[PDB]
């Protein structure tokens, strides 16, 4: 089981990207949060969201993002990070992961695991 | 969610030892992780729940800690991985979302 | 751990209740809501559900609601006491229609009228006499047995669409399982509020008017080896039909009574004329090899002959159909006259009989009498479906069949099951003191989701008809409060999630934090500690909030 | 109804007068409401008095997820809107009676209360006592 991950290429300041994350043979279940993180060189990840196979529940980091990042469901086996506006795109780097958290009981949860990274990739403008 | 780390790199001998703090402001109930990126690489999981060994990571990596100061301390160093050390946290709840990473420690040994 | 009370929970019941009875909102009307079903389906994704058609109260509930609105709109109608006398009856001369002869009374009780009318062979039941060629006496059929009612100017005979609508705190699920077969489980479901729009329409050995199956044809059973039970057949493709009576009747209105006539059939206009059924062949031919392979893959092994009509008895032998309120009993013999063999113009004539009086429902008694419609008496409608019966001689045997109207709306029904909502629920956590669409998915990810979502449960804040609306208000009342109660005395207002001091018993689950809240469904969870839920409740009601009050305020005195 | 104010977080007889001058009489009178808690005729009187009890209700559950008990004065987190209306504290209150301004912003009845019962009195409590764990 591994990720895949493509869909970067350059594109004019401000425009959009849809970056896709595949699930190479599996398909995501209970438990399995799909989740999107940036890499700045110097830097470690900084997150970007992630969305809940088995619902509908997309959970961003709308304070780096409001009203510039939509994280979709798509396929069974596959996520779209969806962005309206790209600017820190040229620095960072997008990868996508699947990983796992264990649940408080008292209305939310805390992230444990990432066991399955994409390749990642950067989407430039100019 | 705010967090600090020292130092911003590492130095040991080979087959010694180095130290990496996680400090985070926020109290966190051993919910962090430990993350190695070797260059051109996403991170690898070492460390769950500031003190666990994650299955494909060897004894090298151990660590621990409480409230706001976590440490990975490897051991029988070698840094042919070449990898910045990185502490991990987040918590998902409906009103807040709370994430972060460090910007890690750069490790070379001999 | 400790025990934590949830609201808003993701669970439900099988449970009957009477649902809503929704009608066309552009419109047996005044009994029902003319409004939008507002069908916003929704989906459970990875949600696996039991439905079982045979079972379904929904089908019960039906029946009795379309015959109580029949009934009602013959309520005000006349009922023909004064035509229960000796008819003298002549053939017309313009084989069964028979002119008949009366002593009808008038306006004034002391005086008779003779008066005439034409009545159809089928309808008239001959005394102690014999045919002369020229006259003999009769009855009416049914005079020795209840007083037949006439349909009133403006019955309607419309099927009107139905549309059932959950009360609050019940949901409606579909199921979306193509080729499900009635029984079982169905892996693709959804919820609605309320059901598609059902025609009433009513007929026996096929099914008009319905509608069609998705995929292929599918032949569903309460069980295919009991040559007992009904095989319902869904079609993917309608076949056309249309059925007339071209024969020119006049109306004519005899007074029998002081403020009351009846209807009466007369003045054929010059031709005598058969009704009849206009049946594609090609279409028809097609069905049946279709339906006999799906059936051979049921019944392998085996010839299938749909060669048989019931045996001669009109009532349950012909096809009881209505056109704009006439009845007609059609003979399908011709159409199931067939075999199939697995490793082996162009249209269809179906003469038909039409009949005045109507045993509705198969009630005996309930009688009534449909006066002579005048002009184009033609209905074109699509048979969507078929009434089989199977029948040692390594053939299985069919026979088109009917007369339980419960078929006909189960036919329909099939999709929908009702279910109730139930908001409370427990589980274990480490800290002392579209509402069903996290559904499928673990109940930490659920738990999480409802911080929001369980507040889409506070959306839910003419005779028997009167009845039925304030039962259901009532009942809602009644458990919106008993679950407030519920919630005061545990102490837990700012319901959505509350800890408590209770703690939990590994007797009730042994299961980890993890492997509970990563591991389950809400529904799962409520199966496997639901018998003690009546030990939780009296945990917390009787002692941690009675104790956790006592101990601490009493002492402030 | 709601109108605005400076803090955060006989029934009829208080009409005509401003709203300003109501709100004082209400610290009292909103009480008098209190005093509201044969074939088809069994119908008219069993709908009447499951109506009444259906009303009283959907204002009980309003007012209780609005974390307004206490209710005839309950501040709330939920700031003012100039979009409703950019009428001063005093012109508001001073020049205005009750009718008038249910009418003036009468159509952000739906506005107000989701702002009022899907956030601020959700955040508000999630915010602070989840924290307790
Ligand atoms: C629709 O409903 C079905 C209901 O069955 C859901 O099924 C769940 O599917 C998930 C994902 O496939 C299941 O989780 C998996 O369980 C496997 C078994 O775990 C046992 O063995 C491990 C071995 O160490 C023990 O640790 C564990 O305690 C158990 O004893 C695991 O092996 C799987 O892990 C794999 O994937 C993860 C991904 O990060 C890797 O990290 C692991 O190394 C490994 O590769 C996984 O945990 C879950 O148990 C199923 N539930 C049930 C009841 O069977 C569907 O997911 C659901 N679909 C949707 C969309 O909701
Ligand atoms: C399967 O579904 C089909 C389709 O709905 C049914 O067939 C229809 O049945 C209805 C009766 O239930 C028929 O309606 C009758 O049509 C007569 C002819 O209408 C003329 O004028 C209209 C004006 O717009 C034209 O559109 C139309 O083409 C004709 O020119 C009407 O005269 C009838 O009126 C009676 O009822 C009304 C109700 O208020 C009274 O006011 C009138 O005085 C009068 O009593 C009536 O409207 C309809 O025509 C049928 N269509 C077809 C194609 O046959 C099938 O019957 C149904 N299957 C079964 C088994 O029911
Ligand atoms: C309704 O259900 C029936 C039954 O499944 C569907 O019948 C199928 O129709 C297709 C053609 O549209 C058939 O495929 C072809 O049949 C010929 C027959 O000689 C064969 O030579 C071709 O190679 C090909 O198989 C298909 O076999 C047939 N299925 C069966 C079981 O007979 C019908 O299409 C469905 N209608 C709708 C609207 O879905
Ligand atoms: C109290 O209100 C009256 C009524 O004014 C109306 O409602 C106001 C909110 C605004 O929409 C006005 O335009 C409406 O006419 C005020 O009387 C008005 O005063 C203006 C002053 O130039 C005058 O042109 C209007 O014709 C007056 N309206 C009427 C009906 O006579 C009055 O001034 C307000 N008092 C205070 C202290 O604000
Ligand atoms: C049904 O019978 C009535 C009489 O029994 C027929 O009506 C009579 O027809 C004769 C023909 O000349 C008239 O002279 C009479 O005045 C008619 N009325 C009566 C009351 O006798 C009637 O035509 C027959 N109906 C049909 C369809 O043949
Ligand atoms: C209507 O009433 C008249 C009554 O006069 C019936 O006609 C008589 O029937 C008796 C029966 O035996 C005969 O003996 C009389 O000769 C008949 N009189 C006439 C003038 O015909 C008449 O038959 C009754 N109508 C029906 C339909 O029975
Ligand atoms: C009303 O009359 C009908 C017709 O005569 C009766 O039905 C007949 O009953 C006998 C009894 O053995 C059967 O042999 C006939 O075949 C029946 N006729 C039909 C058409 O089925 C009916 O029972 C009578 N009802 C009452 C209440 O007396
Ligand atoms: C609901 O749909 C599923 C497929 O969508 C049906 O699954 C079939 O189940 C039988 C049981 O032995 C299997 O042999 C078939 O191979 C299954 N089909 C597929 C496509 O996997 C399921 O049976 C349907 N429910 C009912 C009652 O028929
Ligand atoms: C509808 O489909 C279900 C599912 O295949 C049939 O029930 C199965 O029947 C076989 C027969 O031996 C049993 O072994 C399975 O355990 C049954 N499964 C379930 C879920 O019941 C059912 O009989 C079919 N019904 C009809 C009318 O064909
Ligand atoms: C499960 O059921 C749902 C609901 O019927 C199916 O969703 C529909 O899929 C078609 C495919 O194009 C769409 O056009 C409809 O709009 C969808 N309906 C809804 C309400 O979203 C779904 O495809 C079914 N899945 C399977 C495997 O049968
Ligand atoms: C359909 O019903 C028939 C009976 O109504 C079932 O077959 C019989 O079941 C009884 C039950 O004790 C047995 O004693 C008989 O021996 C059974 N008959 C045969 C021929 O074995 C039949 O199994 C039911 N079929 C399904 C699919 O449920
Ligand atoms: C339906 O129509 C068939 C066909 O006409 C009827 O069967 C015929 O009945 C007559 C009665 O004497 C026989 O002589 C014919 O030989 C029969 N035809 C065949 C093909 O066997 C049938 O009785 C009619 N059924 C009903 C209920 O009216
Ligand atoms: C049922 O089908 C049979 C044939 O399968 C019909 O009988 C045949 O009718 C044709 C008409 O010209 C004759 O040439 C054949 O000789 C007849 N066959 C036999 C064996 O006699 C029969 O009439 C059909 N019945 C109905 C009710 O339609
Ligand atoms: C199934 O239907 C076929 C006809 O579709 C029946 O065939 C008849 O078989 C008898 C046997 O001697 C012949 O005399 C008839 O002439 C055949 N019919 C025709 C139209 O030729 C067959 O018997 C039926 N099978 C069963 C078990 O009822
Ligand atoms: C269906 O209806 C049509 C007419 O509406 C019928 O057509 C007539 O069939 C007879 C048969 O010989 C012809 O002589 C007539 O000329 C046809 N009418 C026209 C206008 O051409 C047709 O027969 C009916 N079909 C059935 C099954 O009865
Ligand atoms: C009917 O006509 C026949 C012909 O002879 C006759 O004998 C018989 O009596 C007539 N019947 C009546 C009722 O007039
Ligand atoms: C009969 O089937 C045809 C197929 O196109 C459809 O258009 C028509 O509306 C159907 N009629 C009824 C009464 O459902
Ligand atoms: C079809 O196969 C069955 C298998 O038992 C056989 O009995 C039957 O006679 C076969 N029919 C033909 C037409 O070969
Ligand atoms: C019946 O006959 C009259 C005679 O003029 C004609 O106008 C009418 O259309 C006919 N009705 C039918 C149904 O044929
Ligand atoms: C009845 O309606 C059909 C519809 O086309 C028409 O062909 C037929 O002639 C009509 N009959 C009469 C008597 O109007
Ligand atoms: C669990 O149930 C047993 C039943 O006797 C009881 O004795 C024990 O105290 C219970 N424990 C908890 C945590 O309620
Ligand atoms: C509740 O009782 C039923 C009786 O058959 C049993 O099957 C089920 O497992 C019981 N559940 C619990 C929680 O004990
Ligand atoms: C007033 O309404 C506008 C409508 O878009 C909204 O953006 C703004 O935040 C609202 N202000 C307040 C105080 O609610
Ligand atoms: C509410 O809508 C009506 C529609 O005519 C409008 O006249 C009125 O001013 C509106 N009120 C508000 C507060 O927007």
């Amino acid at each position: 089981q591994s990720l895949e991950e493509s869909g970067g290429d350059l594109v004019k300041p401000g425009a959009s990207l849809t970056l896709t994350c595949t699930a190479s043979g599996f398909s995501f279940g209970w438990n399995d949060y799909m989740s999107w993180v940036r890499q700045a060189p110097g830097k470690g990840l900084e997150w970007i969201g992630c969305i809940y196979a088995g619902s509908t529940r997309s959970t961003y980091y709308a304070n780096w993002a409001k009203g510039r990042l939509t994280i979709s469901k798509t396929s069974s086996t596959a996520v779209t990070l969806q962005m309206t506006s790209l600017t820190a795109a040229d620095t960072a780097t997008y990868f996508c992961a699947r990983g796992a958290v264990t649940y408080d009981g008292l209305g939310g949860a805390y992230l444990k695991h990432f066991n399955l990274w994409g390749p990642g990739t950067l989407v430039t403008v100019s | 969610i705010k967090m600090t780390q020292t130092p911003s790199s590492v130095s040991a001998a080979v087959g010694g030892t180095v130290t990496v703090n996680c400090r985070a402001s926020e109290d966190i109930e051993s919910y962090l992780a430990w993350y190695q990126q070797k260059p051109g690489q996403p991170p690898k999981l070492l460390i769950y729940d500031t003190s666990k060994l994650a299955s494909g990571v060897p004894s090298r990596f151990k660590g621990s800690g409480s409230g706001t100061q976590f440490a990975l301390t490897i051991s029988g160093v070698q840094c042919d991985d070449a990898a910045t050390y990185y502490c991990l946290y987040g918590y998902i709840s409906s009103d807040r979302i709370d994430f972060g990473f460090g910007g890690g420690t750069e490790l070379v040994v001999k | 751990l400790w025990v934590t009370v949830y609201y808003g929970v993701p669970v439900w019941k099988d449970a009957e209740t009477t649902l809503f009875c929704a009608s066309d909102a552009k419109a047996a009307t005044h009994a029902c809501v003319p409004t939008d079903p507002n069908p916003q389906e929704m989906v459970l994704e990875n949600v696996t559900e039991n439905f079982n058609m045979w079972k379904n109260d929904m089908v019960e509930q039906m029946h009795t609601d379309v015959i109580s609105l029949w009934d009602q709109s013959l309520k005000p109608c006349v009922k023909l006491t004064p035509l229960c006398v000796t008819l003298e009856c002549r053939q017309v001369n313009t084989e069964e229609i028979k002119n008949c002869s009366f002593n009808a009374t008038t306006e004034l009780r002391d005086k008779k009228q003779k008066v005439y009318a034409l009545f159809y062979r089928l309808d008239i039941v001959p005394l102690e006499e014999e045919r002369k060629g020229n006259s003999s006496k009769y009855r009416l059929i049914n005079c020795n047995t209840s007083a037949c009612t006439q349909a009133c100017p403006k019955v309607t005979f419309d099927p009107i669409p139905i549309h059932y609508c959950a009360p609050a705190g019940y949901a409606i699920l579909k199921c979306n399982n193509k080729t499900f077969n009635g029984t079982g489980p169905c892996n693709n479901v959804s919820t609605v509020q309320c059901t598609h729009g059902i025609k009433p329409v009513v007929s026996t050995q096929l099914l008009l008017n319905g509608s069609l199956a998705e995929g292929e044809i599918i032949i569903r059973s309460e069980n295919l080896t009991n040559n007992v039970k009904t095989i319902i057949v869904h079609l993917n493709e309608s076949v056309e039909i249309v059925c007339t009576r071209p024969n020119n009747y006049t109306r004519k209105s005899i007074r029998i009574g002081p403020g009351q006539t009846f209807y009466a059939t007369g003045d054929i206009i010059g031709n005598i004329r058969q009704a009849y059924c206009n049946i594609s062949k090609d279409d028809w031919i097609r069905t049946l090899q279709r339906v006999g392979k799906k059936l051979a893959e049921h019944f392998p092994r085996r010839i299938i002959n749909f060669t048989s009509p019931a045996g001669g008895d009109l009532e349950i032998t012909t096809h009881s159909f209505n056109c704009r309120g006439e009845f007609f009993y059609c003979n399908t013999s011709s159409l199931f006259n067939s075999t199939y063999n697995p490793n082996d113009s162009l249209d269809i004539t179906i003469p038909c009989r039409i009949k005045q009086i109507i045993n509705m429902w198969q009630r005996v008694g309930q009688c009534m009498y449909a006066p002579p419609i005048e002009g184009n008496i033609t209905c074109k409608s699509n048979i969507t479906g078929l009434l089989l019966v199977r029948d040692s001689n390594e053939t299985e045997i069919f026979r088109p069949g009917g007369g339980d109207m419960r078929n006909n709306w189960r036919s329909e029904l099939y999709k929908y099951k009702v279910v109730e909502i139930k908001p409370l629920g427990i589980a274990p956590t480490r800290c002392k003191r579209g509402f069903l669409g996290a559904a499928g998915s673990t109940m930490g990810a659920a738990s999480i989701t409802l911080t929001v979502q369980a507040r889409q449960l506070l959306s839910g804040i003419l005779g028997v008809w009167g009845i039925k609306q304030l039962q259901t208000r009532v009942l809602a009342i009644e458990r919106y409060l008993k679950d407030q109660q519920l919630l005061g005395i545990w102490g837990c207002s700012g319901k959505l999630i509350c800890t408590t001091a209770v703690p939990w018993n590994s007797s009730w689950s042994n299961k980890s934090h993890d492997e509970i809240w990563g591991n389950m469904t809400w529904m799962q969870w409520d199966r496997e500690i639901g018998n003690y839920t009546n030990t939780i409740y009296r945990l917390l009601e009787d002692s941690q909030n009675q104790q956790e009050q006592n101990e601490k305020d009493l002492l402030a005195c």
